[PDB]
């Protein structure tokens, strides 16, 4: 719910689908995620028509990145730099415009994470894990890939195919390892 | 579409003979399927002994 210059020019997300958006500090125990000389953003982004009187903003599109970025170096240089690149008659003509802004960069480096999540119909495989959901629940029940059932799974050997992974015993039934990772969880009846 | 790399740059191709003849064999190999000749396992599960 703002209209500051991160959701105008930078990083804006989709509206449609639920959202999270973290703000978090790297440790420092943390070593392998390094930190830029400074922060920087995007204050301005507009096009001068070929009027070269008439100003209209490039505002970002959710999932996308600012027009501007063709033009605003990976990290701006100092406080208020401003950037421009005449237009092609093809593009629209008139000129490209952006303007840089600067925060110090601080002791331990500050992260932005933004999250957006889509709810399928059928294809939520896209889902937690735990560790009951997996061994060792040594009696009933389970619950494997597009198959139910109910069973007591041990550790047995050795019989199978080993790449695909069930292994039936001439009926439906499955007697019944596979899936753990990666051994034999030979399953039975209740 | 994806790129598979550049046509080729040759304005001729290499000449063919074909002489069928030469490749009418007898070398029979036929399916025996008491050895398990051309067979696809089954799909939709595995299985033991
Ligand atoms: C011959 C056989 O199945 N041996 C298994 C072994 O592979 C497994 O690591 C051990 C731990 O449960 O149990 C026993
Ligand atoms: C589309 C494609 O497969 N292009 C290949 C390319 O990747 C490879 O570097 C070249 C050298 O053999 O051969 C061709």
């Amino acid at each position: 719910s703002s209209a500051g210059p991160i959701s105008q020019f930078n990083y804006k997300q989709s509206f449609s689908n639920p959202t999270c958006l973290i703000l978090a500090t790297v440790p420092h125990n943390l070593t392998t995620i390094t930190k830029p000389l400074k922060y920087s953003y995007i204050n301005k982004c507009s096009r001068l028509l070929s009027d070269d009187r008439t100003e209209v903003p490039q505002l970002v599109n959710a999932n996308q990145y600012s027009p501007c970025v063709s033009i605003v170096p990976s990290t701006v240089w100092e406080d208020g730099d401003y950037y421009r690149k005449q237009l092609s008659p093809l593009e629209g003509g008139g000129w490209l415009v952006a303007s840089g802004s600067t925060v110090a960069m601080t002791e331990q480096l500050q992260m932005g994470f933004g999250i957006t999540v889509q709810y399928g119909t059928d294809t939520n495989s896209v889902c937690p894990k735990l560790k009951i959901a997996s061994q060792l629940g040594n009696c009933v029940e389970y619950s494997l890939y597009g198959v139910s059932g109910r069973g007591v799974f041990q550790n047995c050997t050795a019989v199978g195919v080993r790449q695909q992974r069930f292994v039936y015993d001439a009926y439906q039934n499955l007697v019944g390892y596979y899936s753990d990772d990666g051994n034999y969880y030979c399953l039975r009846a209740c | 579409y994806v790129d598979v790399g550049p046509d080729s740059v040759k304005s001729a191709c290499i000449e063919v003979d074909i002489q069928q003849t030469f490749f009418d064999k007898t070398w029979p190999r036929p399916i025996d399927v008491s050895k398990a000749d051309g067979i696809i396992y089954p799909q939709g599960r595995t299985y033991s002994n």
